[PDB]
């Protein structure tokens, strides 16, 4: 029931190397405070996103194990996860408790920002349905661990390597989950189910940035190598 | 061609 120690270092371990991160309120305070035009909203969104692939790449790898596999497989589980970690981290500051009427501000500055209307619904839906869940940040650092060490991805040469390094976090998460809401035994399930909503993003992602109602898509050259886009 | 996610892996 409880974790082992070695499971309570590990956690101990993947919460230090996720708190990197910018802090949630510098990204809400920012978009809270003005509205902005489009094109200034897609400039804040290519170089939040630059900034948060630069940590990616430094939570993974301190992650247990994936420095030692194989260097193509290093760069296909970045490359295949990079769009999803995104997304869930931006549910995660979503959801994150403000004062009265600031997530109400937040939807709509989000809803105005320039993104195509054909995207926004699914993207609230999303985020709606990881704020029903409840997760604690160790529940999210972990998932986004489990996201980059997917055994699924294109072009991993050898799964049972990454199977490896994935199931110590799928059983430590397991353990939270338990722990944290016994009377919901479904719970684990329910955040793994979230997984393939999150998938669904990273397989349009390309047109999410590309119908953005701006002249110009400019991203920058980390982001061109991460994203299917120029 | 992967370069730069390649060189952050390094560094
Ligand atoms: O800055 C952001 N997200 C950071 C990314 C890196 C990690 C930290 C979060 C943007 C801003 C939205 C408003 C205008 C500026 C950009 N954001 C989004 C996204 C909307 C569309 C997104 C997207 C990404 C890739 C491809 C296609 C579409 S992400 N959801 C948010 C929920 C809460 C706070 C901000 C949020």
């Amino acid at each position: 029931m409880e974790l082992t120690p070695d499971q309570q270092t590990l956690l101990h371990f993947i919460m230090d190397s996720y708190n990197k991160q910018r802090m949630p309120q510098e990204i809400t305070n920012k978009i809270l405070k003005e509205a902005f035009s489009a094109e200034e909203n897609f400039l804040i969104l290519t170089e939040m996103a630059t900034n948060h692939v630069q940590v990616l790449v430094e939570f993974t790898k301190k992650l247990p194990g994936f420095q030692t596999l194989d260097h193509e497989d290093q760069i296909a589980l970045l490359k295949g996860s990079a769009v999803e970690a995104m997304f869930l981290r931006s549910a995660e500051i979503f959801n994150k408790k403000l004062p009265s009427g600031h997530s109400d501000l937040l939807e709509a500055r989000i809803r105005n920002s320039g993104i195509s209307d054909e995207y926004i619904t699914p993207m609230f839906s999303f985020y709606k349905s990881i704020g029903e869940l409840k997760m604690t940040q160790e529940e999210y650092a972990l998932l986004t661990a489990i996201v980059i060490l997917s055994p699924d991805r294109q072009y991993i040469k050898d799964r049972e390597a990454v199977e490896k390094l994935q199931e110590p976090l799928l059983d430590v998460l397991q353990k939270l989950c338990k722990i944290h809401q016994p009377e919901n035994p479904q719970h684990f399930a329910c955040l793994l189910g979230r997984l393939t909503e999150l998938r669904t993003f990273n397989h349009h992602h390309a047109e999410m940035l590309m119908s953005w109602r701006v002249n110009d898509h400019k991203f920058t050259p980390l982001l061109c190598e991460i994203w299917d886009v120029q | 061609d992967h370069q730069l996610l390649r060189y952050l892996l390094d560094k």
